């Protein structure tokens, strides 16, 4: 009954194409037939990168849950119609997309990247949320997809993190060794690659810390978070993952090498979003990897906390905390030096004031984890290098206090933090 | 001691209000 | 969750060391941004409290800094008592800083405790302490409670009066008293014993510092009074004129301009001309430009009309409109247009060219200069310009004039304010767009060859009056933009904003250019779905600009490919749609224009019906000898009625819409309501026509070529739906005709899509907390309260503000609405809280809605709210199963 | 005494500004309005004069607010409902009326046929109001039809105060009295609407004496005491002690409104006997008003408020209290 119906209003389409897209609108909205909504925007395909792509990807990624779901059981249900054949619309839509496929397949060009991204989000709809099984064409062209070069612009790290999103979720879909080698191969193409300043790296490294700390909920919540959408992953397919991608492609020293020369976000706040270079030396200095490895970043942790901007980064604390603990377990990160930080304060480079605050805050905080930990000393007492009075003498720390006060909402938890330690350390400056 | 005013009161170039959706559109969009 | 957020706060004040403690007492303020309801509210205030009661000094200081952040939600603590008594029991203590902590907090919590007598009693014990901090917070704590409780006023004013004339009270502590005076507003007598007291201290106390504090809280009692207002304007006027400190003078100015904002109307002709007289003799500009703030700030009221010849005012303005100071100069020619504008009165005409040509030097004064200050003069100017161009259209053509030969001769930003107002003055008088393109145009051209940074906004203001002086479509000029975007501007965001213009005006075939450029620029596919989405639209609109007046063939023919354009765009922007960017309003808008397109088809179809003829059987016998076409008109007319409903839905879902959006919406729903309103009065009820289309409005002020575009559509269809009334038979080819002519006129003004579309600025909500697969017996009648807190963004009234809040309650069982009831609350600080009754006599399963609804200022209901859900299972007790099971069996 | 001049001079600045732009006058008394809000909450004595002016100045505000709106209107079958507070103004301008009448002691005629004229406007308006958006002739000659009765009546009425109504609304209404009897409704609509946007603000003549008629609930207090239990089906008896300021006829008009967290609402009618007059202008009710309601599951609380009533029809005047019950079953 509903095969006859469908085919009755396919007749009645076919003789009104005008009317086409207004039917499918009809089935979207009485919410039942998706299949006549399938056929009819593929005989209606019958430039931009096409209406089955766009209808499709709104069907599932649209906020109405109710067509989600709808479409998701018509996907499950149509997969299980004899697993082949032209009898269902399922896989004359799948066809058609693989053909979009092959039409955007090549150096990925400027004008394709951003509908090679689009594709690729309405795939991992499909086979997150909809519950699609691909084929072994679907998974091979997937794959060549995934693993070409866009040419280093915005829409190409978009691109690029979507394709490693994809590789990481729907791991099962490689299957066989020679795409093992051309995804390796990719992957360190990519690592070599780092033009890409116009967050992909980030990623990268970022997952490689996860997969050596053995933090897979943040390989998932990461996944999530880039592809935007909710996946269950099975992570078994993702401890293959862990084992291919740390034994061959990222040992720690490659990991290290490749973390400490990653640039400093300018202008860093809790506006601008995504995952960031932060991220990766806050992952590394939890994981303790650099006393290891004996190798710098307090070059790096000062010249990030110079390029802040008020609405504070969410990550800036905790990151100073897990330096300063880094700097008191052994050997060890090294403190900024004293002339180092007397130029934040040698006004009064005209610094930002949450660069100032910042930098406040980790000498307090050092001054009272140096008070905690004298216990792990073992050296001289020039080791640990407790600062000099006389520069704590030209820290104006009323006066940054005061600052922050007056931007308390702007600073997170930065004044809250900067208030302990004056009421612990400073009760001359609480009367 | 002073009080702002605007030439022109739908004028859609003002930035009294920023959103996000414009925001991440222009950050994304302008060279 | 709330509370396990308040526990993870409570560890660290429970720790002991004062740090941890301090910080967890100012991290409190952004819990109550976080969960805003007065049951953590309640709990966090009494756990402060009691830390309060037990803490150092500075844990206090830190406690009483939170009280002062968080004066909003301390309405919300509802366990007062227990709450102020352990607060009130540091008042006590042998120390003066605890004893000063603690006033200053009662001061802070004076709005829910006033006519606390103990609380009283402290202040007034306090005030004469001999410890000045215990003495400052008490002063600070008087005047808290001054403001809030009558009782503490009259019986503090006599002892305040005391201190501040005692020989014994140092200077600076007296000027620390005279505020408190401020608040004795409360009684007429009380105000006037005030007056008298202050009056005492100007004659008594002439310290520049003393005067200043009298003469600032005199001005506020007055304003506070509003009864001795005009004689404390004749001594503010006095002491302006005579008194010869040029501070006590700018005091007396800020205090007339104040009173001059507040109370506009209580200005006498003697007030205005003493301060004109005042701003005619000084010799000091400073001064003058404060008297000339006051003078315009009140031009701009009703108290001109009240002021009236060639009078003392006009003299200044004249005078002042061409003084070398630019403020100066600003504030007299703001007066001028003022006058011009709001006094009709033919005796001062001969200052309507004075207005037109000091406008003319300001600009000629401020174009180059690009300086703040003179950017604000600028702005001013601009303004005047667009004010006089309202007010007397037939300056209109002069004001474009001069901006025109002006741009030519100005800096970047000064050519953008320019263009703001010409955009202004086009916006409302469009006849004027036609004289201003050749200017626009070539600057435009010599702009765009060397746009490298700042160039951008005036290449956006610029394609703005392009784009709006246009009455018609564009085509060269719109060559020459295209040729000036694609040979330069990489600038993405540029030609967004252009290419929403055009779309804004109606230029889809633009837009749609250049949206199809701005395609593979974007890096989210989100903003790539949406950018394609709008491409389509404007191709959509683009196709019917091809309609012929009574080709209906080619009608249906471009209505078919723009319904195609649109079901593409549709689905484009359903796949932009995202988590906290929901497009709903886009979604919504786009699918009524979808809808009352095919509802426009369907319409032509039914034109081409009549000539499918009625069967005979039925011909052999009114309204159903016409045969199929009848109830097709019938479907048709209540498609229609539909599609005006849910515009109107739309609308009244649109509470964070500006203006100029919702009268777009209107003008849809309108059209709606005319084709109803013609197939019924030429088809289905002739006889029942009603009135004539006597339009109240007549020419009605539009705000918009597109607005009046639709005015002047509906009004020739209504003509001619009037002249057609009864002269024919509803079988008609004529009834046919109008309507199909109707269909084409509507469809051949192009569609605006407006601001809302793009930008969303209010972004206002509800929160609805409520009380709650819940069980419910079947006698106890469930007692169900709902609290909810409206949120914002940014600034929360830009364009309406909510009056009340209205909470329907609705119960459907089997998941039918039998549980209907309403209540209008209004929400004080942003909360508001109810109690619901809700009858479940009927056992089984039971689904209650709650929706918020928005009654603003102007008593418009808007439907806003979330209409959440939740499902409740009454079942019959155990007590009455079992009763009425032995008395059954 | 300064607050009877600047009320005095407040009300003649109103009257004699009366050639201003629509947005002008509005502004204007909307700034008068709340300057004499200001000065009731002031002075006590002069608090019923202020808010009786202050009425009147509101219903005038509301009625040239809708005659605005009026213009904004368009054409009947585009009038949309929604955007539209006309009506809203008119049945505003109603219930200010008769807070007017009834809810102030002192009103002598002269006040009286100001505000049956006020009234006649108001009708006027809701008249035209509804006849943008009605298409059936046969309600439109009844309202019509009711209208001009109800002009008839006033005009019958107040016969010996017409020349005191010189350029009203009801004096231009009566020149052209048989044109209007005799014309179609449409054509009635038309001229009402124009009349009233020509109509003249009449003078409001001030009384001697005049206080506003106020009561202060004062036995339940706050809701600070705990519910009222063991309530369930039966009844419980809340104890009401009130004082009411300057009502003259109290029996015959005060009323005890009950409201229930459900839409029930109980009116109440205390004899006689429960009110006593301690003083002149200052009554004391005490009396017992019983309340039942089935089962609850938590302690909601029931508003109880005095309401005056006038003849039918009824007006809030005290302030609204509330009380927790707790009607658990056994």
């Amino acid at each position: 009954g509903g095969r006859r119906r469908t085919d009755a209003l396919r007749f009645l389409c076919k003789m009104n194409p005008s009317q086409a897209l207004k039917v499918r609108g009809m089935v979207v909205e009485e919410c039942h037939l998706p299949g006549l909504g399938v056929a009819l925007t593929l005989d209606h395909t019958k430039d931009g990168v096409s209406d089955l792509v766009c209808f499709v990807s709104g069907l599932l990624l649209g906020t109405n849950a109710k067509v989600r779901t709808w479409f998701g059981t018509f996907i499950r249900n149509g997969q299980q119609r004899k697993r082949e054949t032209s009898s269902s619309v399922l896989w004359q839509m799948r066809r058609q997309l693989l053909l979009e496929l092959m039409g955007i397949l090549p150096g990925l060009k400027e004008e394709h990247v951003v509908k090679a991204s689009a594709l690729l989000r309405l795939y991992c709809a499909l086979m997150g949320i909809a519950g699609l099984k691909p084929t072994e064409e679907e998974a091979e062209q997937l794959l060549q997809l995934m693993t070409s070069r866009p040419p280093a612009t915005p829409a190409g790290v978009r691109f690029v993190s979507l394709s490693f999103c994809m590789l990481l979720a729907f791991s099962t879909l490689v299957s066989t060794p020679e795409q093992e080698q051309l995804m390796v191969v990719w992957l360190s193409w990519m690592i070599k690659e780092e033009a890409y300043f116009e967050s992909f790296g980030e990623m990268l490294l970022l997952v490689a810390m996860y997969f050596h700390s053995n933090q897979l909920s943040a390989i998932i919540d990461l996944v999530c978070s880039t592809l935007g959408m909710k996946i269950v992953i099975k992570p078994s397919s993702l401890s293959r993952m862990k084992t291919i991608f740390t034994q061959e492609i990222f040992t720690e020293q490659v990991v290290t090498a490749h973390a400490v020369r990653v640039p400093v976000t300018s202008n860093l706040s809790a506006n601008i979003t995504g995952f960031l270079p932060i991220h990766c030396i806050y992952q590394l200095l939890r994981s303790r990897s650099f006393t290891k490895h004996k190798v710098s970043i307090k070059d790096w942790i000062y010249r990030q906390l110079c390029e802040t901007s008020t609405p504070l980064h969410p990550q800036l604390l905790p990151l100073i905390d897990v330096y300063i603990n880094s700097i008191l377990t052994p050997a060890t990160n090294q403190p900024v030096t004293e002339q180092e930080i007397l130029n934040i304060f040698q006004g009064v480079q005209r610094f930002s004031i949450t660069a100032q605050l910042l930098v406040l805050y980790y000498i307090l905080s050092y001054e009272e984890a140096l008070l905690a930990n004298t216990k792990t000393l073992a050296a001289m007492q020039r080791k640990p290098k407790s600062y000099s009075s006389s520069l704590m003498d030209q820290i104006p720390i009323k006066f940054l206090i005061r600052q922050a006060q007056g931007l308390q909402q702007e600073l997170g938890g930065l004044h809250s933090a900067l208030l302990r330690l004056l009421a612990t350390n400073y009760p001359h400056l609480c009367i | 001691a002073a009080a702002d005013v605007s030439v022109w009161e739908e004028n859609w170039e003002d930035d009294i209000v920023q959103d996000d959706f414009n925001q991440q559109l222009r950050l994304e969009m302008e060279r | 969750d709330a509370n396990s957020a308040l526990m993870e706060l409570d560890k660290g004040l429970r720790s002991g060391k004062l740090g941890e403690q301090c910080e967890a007492v100012v991290r409190f303020p952004r819990l109550f941004q976080k969960y805003p309801f007065p049951i953590l509210i309640n709990s966090a205030f009494l756990k402060l409290a009691d830390v309060f009661r037990v803490g150092n000094n500075f844990l206090r200081l830190c406690v009483l800094k939170v009280t002062q952040q968080s004066e909003k939600h301390l309405e919300k603590i509802l366990n007062v008592d227990e709450f102020v008594k352990r607060i009130f029991s540091v008042i006590h203590s042998n120390d003066p800083v605890a004893r000063a902590i603690t006033l200053r907090m009662l001061g802070s919590l004076a709005s829910i405790i006033p006519e606390r007598k103990n609380a009283h009693h402290s202040i007034r014990q306090s005030l004469d302490s001999h410890d000045n901090v215990e003495v400052e917070a008490a002063v600070f704590a008087a005047a808290n409670f001054s403001a809030q409780s009558k009782d503490f006023a009259v019986g503090i004013c006599n002892k305040i009066s005391e201190m501040i004339q005692g020989l014994a009270t140092p200077v600076d502590l007296k000027l620390k008293l005279i505020p408190i005076l401020q608040h004795m507003h409360h009684d007429a007598i009380l105000a006037s014993s005030a007056r008298q007291l202050l009056q005492q201290l100007v004659t008594s106390y002439p310290s520049t510092k003393m005067v200043i504090v009298s003469l600032h809280t005199f001005t506020l009692l007055a304003a506070s009074s509003l009864v001795d207002t005009p004689k404390q304007i004749q001594l503010l006027l006095q002491y302006l004129k005579n008194d010869p400190r040029k501070a006590v003078k700018r005091l007396a100015i800020q205090d007339l301009k104040l009173l001059a904002n507040k109370t506009p109307h209580t200005w006498s002709r003697e007030n205005i001309q003493a301060l004109c007289e005042c701003a005619l003799q000084t010799p000091y500009d400073s001064l003058k430009l404060g008297m000339l703030s006051v003078l315009s700030t009140l031009s701009g009221t009703i108290a001109i009309k009240h002021y009236f010849r060639s009078s003392d005012l006009v003299k200044l303005a004249q005078e002042c409109c061409y003084h070398n100071n630019r403020g100066i100069a600003a504030h007299g020619v703001r007066v001028l247009t003022n006058i011009t504008v709001s006094c009709q009165e033919k005796d001062l005409l001969a200052l309507e060219q004075d207005a037109v040509f000091g406008l003319e030097s300001l600009l000629v004064l401020c174009s180059q200069d690009d300086s703040p200050g003179a950017q604000a003069t600028l702005k001013i100017a601009l303004n005047c310009m667009v004010k006089l161009a309202k007010g007397r259209p037939h300056l209109s053509q002069s004001v474009v004039e001069t901006l025109l030969t002006q741009l030519h001769s100005a800096q970047d930003a000064a050519r953008i304010l320019m263009c703001h107002c010409l955009a202004a003055i086009a916006m409302q008088l469009p006849v004027l767009g036609d004289g201003m393109l050749g200017d626009l145009m070539e600057l435009y051209k010599v702009i765009g060859r060397s746009a490298t940074d700042k160039q951008q906004e005036l290449l956006v203001s610029l394609a703005t009056v392009i784009f709006v002086a246009s009455q018609k479509a564009l085509s060269v000029e719109s060559k020459a933009v295209i040729k000036q975007q694609l040979e330069s501007v990489s600038n993405g965001w540029t030609v967004y904003r252009i290419a929403r213009q055009a779309s804004r005006m109606g230029n889809h075939d633009m837009a749609k250019e250049l949206y199809q450029s701005l395609l593979t620029q974007v890096a989210s596919e989100h903003f790539y779905f949406w950018l394609n989405s709008l491409k389509e639209f404007s191709h959509a609109e683009q196709c019917l600009t091809g309609l012929q007046e009574e080709n209906y063939s080619s009608a249906l023919s471009c209505i078919a490919e723009s319904l195609k354009f649109y079901h593409k765009g549709i689905a484009s922007l359903t796949a932009a749609s995202t988590p906290l960017n929901p497009l709903s309003f886009q979604c919504e808008f786009v699918k009524l224009r979808i809808d009352l397109l095919q509802a426009f088809s369907q319409l032509i179809c039914t034109c081409n019906s009549l000539k499918t003829s009625p069967p005979p059987a039925i011909a052999t016998t009114d309204l159903q000898r016409c045969g199929r076409i009848s109830n097709q008109m019938k479907q048709s007319m209540e498609e229609f009625r539909s599609l005006a409903s849910r515009y109107g839905d739309l609308y009244q879902a649109s509470f964070d819409a500006d203006s100029a959006t919702l009268r777009n919406v209107e003008l849809q729903q309108q059209s709606c309501l005319l084709i109803s309103h013609a197939i019924e009065a030429l088809i289905l009820d002739p006889e029942s026509a009603s009135f004539q289309e006597y339009g109240s409005t007549g020419t009605a002020h539009a705000d918009s070529e597109y607005e009046r575009r639709m005015m002047s559509v509906y009004n020739h269809v209504l003509e001619e739906v009037e002249s057609l009334n009864r002269k024919y038979t509803p079988v008609s080819y004529m009834h046919t005709a109008c309507l199909c002519n109707a269909i084409i006129a509507l469809l051949k003004v192009p569609l605006s899509f407006q601001r809302y579309f793009f930008q969303k600025l209010q972004s206002t909500s509800i929160k609805l907390a409520l009380s709650p697969p819940i069980a419910v017996q079947n006698n106890q009648q469930l007692a169900l309260k709902v609290e909810g807190v409206v949120q914002h963004g940014s600034k929360p009234g830009l364009f309406r503000k909510i009056q009340s809040v209205c909470l329907n309650v609705s119960s459907t069982l089997q998941s039918n609405m039998t549980n209907e009831m309403e209540q209008r609350v209004e929400p004080h600080n942003d909360y508001f809280s109810t109690q619901f009754l809700l009858n479940f006599a009927i056992l089984g399963t039971h689904n209650i809605t709650v929706e918020s609804s928005v009654k603003d200022a102007n008593g418009i209901v808007w439907k806003t709210g979330p209409r959440t859900t939740i499902f409740v299972k009454s079942l019959e007790d155990p007590y009455s199963q079992q009763i009425r099971l032995q008395q059954q069996q | 005494d300064p607050s009877q001049q600047f009320l005095q001079q407040s009300l003649e600045r109103v009257y004699s500004l009366q050639h201003l732009d629509p947005q002008g006058a509005q502004e204007l008394l909307e700034f008068t309005i709340r300057d004499l809000q200001r000065l009731g909450e002031l002075q006590s004595e002069l608090a019923g004069v202020a808010d009786f002016s202050a009425t009147y100045l509101r219903c005038q505000l509301l009625l040239i607010k809708a005659l605005q709106e009026k213009l904004w209107n368009v054409a009947a079958p585009l009038y949309l409902k929604q955007s539209d507070l006309a009506s809203a103004a008119a049945k505003q301008i109603m219930e200010e009326t008769y807070k007017m009448e009834f809810m102030y002691s002192g009103v002598e005629n002269k006040q009286v046929v100001i505000i049956h004229h006020m009234r006649l406007q108001a009708k006027a308006l809701q008249l035209i109001v509804t006849a943008r958006t009605t298409r059936g002739l046969d309600p439109l000659f009844g309202m019509c039809e009711k209208f001009l009765q109800e002009v008839d009546f006033f005009q019958r009425y107040f016969i010996a105060d017409l020349p005191h109504l010189q350029d009203s609304f009801v004096d231009k209404l009566l020149d052209l009295m048989p044109r209007l009897m005799t014309s179609k409704p449409a054509e009635v609509v038309k001229i009402l609407q124009t009349m009233l946007r020509q109509s003249a603000f009449l003078h409001l003549p001030l009384p001697e004496q005049i206080h506003k008629a106020s009561a202060t609930i004062i036995e339940p207090a706050g809701e600070s005491d705990n519910p009222l239990r063991f309530t369930s089906g039966l009844v419980v008896a809340l104890d009401v002690d009130a004082t009411l300021e300057h009502v003259q006829d109290p029996q015959n008009t005060v009323k005890v409104q009950v409201l229930y967290p459900d839409g029930q609402a109980q009116m109440i009618h205390p004899k006689p006997a429960d009110f006593r007059n301690p003083g002149p202008g200052r009554h004391r009710l005490i009396t017992q008003v019983y309340l039942s309601h089935t089962a609850w599951t938590e302690a909601c609380q029931v508003e109880v408020r005095l309401l005056l009533a006038y003849n039918e029809g009824t007006i809030p005047f005290s302030k609204p209290v509330k009380v927790y019950i707790m009607p658990k079953p056994a």
